[PDB]
């Protein structure tokens, strides 16, 4: 029960100072016994460790970014964050809050990984994606395709999250234009067709953007 | 990168499999090691803790172990599931810092050939009245993860054809997607278009039409 939720994907322009807040639920910031940080990892590469702060205690940074790097713990609002100076396109990765049991020193075990956030550095500007539905025409395919956004993720869902199974979102693929576009299907029973409403919700927290859209028979 | 690794391991169903990392003095010669595991599209799930403890819930068959200025994870009885991105991480005394390694991909040898599934998608009337025309095929459950998309319009265009390196899904087979921009005029002037998608030898063409 102990989570943790970060402020989610977003763009950072180079020389700018990317920030990142991670809110503890569960547990207090505060109390000693657990340790919180942030790792690193570009899109299809290794895990880089950032730095990790004891609560009630140490803050330690990896050498190679500490030049740069603060990270700080506001208790009042159970949250923590990091700010990473002078960003360059080398600075686009997934980023994780991180959380460990214990002593850090010796070990530096992370036993609770947030979600991980992508963190895209570039001089472009956030664009909206535009949704259309896929319609369908003993199981049916039907889907909504997300078109023109920066940056990534977009994120979709199927009936507000009630509706997974058989939910096949795509990589995304990026144009010549240098925006993405994705699409998104779910495998249904043909006979729930009529009476099923089926809705994708298309998420773009970097542009703080959703759309929804009904997808029906043609 | 400080631990030394290798950068990828095979292994048949059912055997055991080792995967190494190697340090100093500095680091996994005098501090504890942990291991974890990265599926797909998902943040990594930690597998041993201080070099040979198993956390709640994770199966007797992955072990850990130290020695000198090496660690290692073993995985005795190998599972289609167990294919993934593996990290040793530790503590290095000089940099005062936690350390991971460069990781080791996973890969169970002898998984069977399948065909891709393919679903092709014609404009919606939406898209059609913003005055645009975009064909979506998409490609799925596919093995092994090499496809080569092709388009027509009774003959072969390329303009306009946008498509996606084949990516791992969660039943470990790929997925891939291609994209054809068009014209509303472009896609109301040809009887039908198709989209023809090759794996291994064998060729499956979906065709859609705008009437
Ligand atoms: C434990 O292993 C680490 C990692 O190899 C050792 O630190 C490394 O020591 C080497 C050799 O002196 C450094 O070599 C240098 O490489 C850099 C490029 O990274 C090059 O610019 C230098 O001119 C030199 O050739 C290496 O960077 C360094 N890595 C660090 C400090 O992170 C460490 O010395 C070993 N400890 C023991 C007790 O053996």
């Amino acid at each position: 029960q102990v989570q943790l939720l970060g402020s989610g994907p977003g763009l950072v322009k180079p020389s700018e100072t990317l920030s990142l807040t991670c809110t503890v639920s569960g547990a207090s910031i505060s109390s000693p016994g657990y340790y919180w940080g942030f790792i690193r990892q570009s899109p299809g590469k290794g895990l880089e460790w950032i730095g990790s702060m004891v609560s009630g205690g140490t803050t330690y940074y990896n050498p190679s970014l500490k030049s740069r790097v603060t990270i700080s713990m506001d208790m009042s609002n159970n949250q923590f964050s990091l700010r990473l100076n002078s960003v360059t396109a080398a600075d686009t990765a997934l980023y994780y809050c991180a959380r460990g049991s214990r002593q850090l020193v010796r070990r530096a075990t992370i036993d609770y990984w947030g979600q991980g956030a992508l963190f895209t550095v570039s001089p472009a500007s956030t664009k909206g994606p535009s949704v259309f539905p896929l319609a369908p025409s003993g199981t049916a395919a039907l889907g909504c395709l997300v078109k023109d956004y920066f940056p990534e993720p977009v994120t979709v869902s199927w009936n507000s999250g009630a509706l997974t199974s058989g939910v096949h979102t795509f990589p995304a693929v990026l144009q010549s234009s240098g925006l993405y576009s994705l699409s998104s299907v779910v495998t249904v029973p043909s006979s729930s067709l009529g009476t099923q409403t089926y809705i994708c919700n298309v998420n773009h927290k970097p542009s703080n953007t959703k759309v929804d859209k009904k997808v029906e028979p043609k | 990168s400080v631990l030394t690794g290798p950068p990828s391991v095979s292994a048949g169903p059912g055997q055991q499999v080792f995967i190494s990392c190697s340090g100093n003095s500095s680091n996994i010669g005098n501090n504890y090691v942990s291991w974890y595991q990265q599926l797909p599209g998902t943040a990594p799930k930690l597998l041993i803790y201080d070099s040979n403890k198993r956390p709640s819930g994770i199966p007797d068959r992955f072990s850990g172990s130290k020695s000198g200025t090496s660690a290692t994870l073993g995985i005795t009885g190998l599972q289609t599931g167990d294919e993934a991105d593996y990290y040793c991480g530790t503590w290095d005394s000089s940099l005062s810092a936690g350390v991971f390694g460069g990781g080791t991909k996973l890969t169970v040898l002898g998984q069977p050939k399948a065909a891709p599934s393919v679903t092709l998608f014609p404009p919606s009337s939406e898209e059609l009245q913003a005055n645009k025309a975009t064909l979506v095929c998409l490609i799925s459950d596919f093995y092994p993860g090499a496809v080569t998309v092709a388009w027509k319009a009774d003959s072969s265009p390329v303009k306009g054809v946008e498509t996606t390196t084949p990516s791992k899904q969660s039943n470990n087979k790929y997925a891939a997607s291609s994209y054809l921009s068009l014209t509303p005029e472009q896609w109301k002037s040809h009887r039908s278009y198709s989209c023809q998608v090759t794996h291994e030898g064998s060729t499956v063409e979906k065709t859609v039409a705008p009437t």
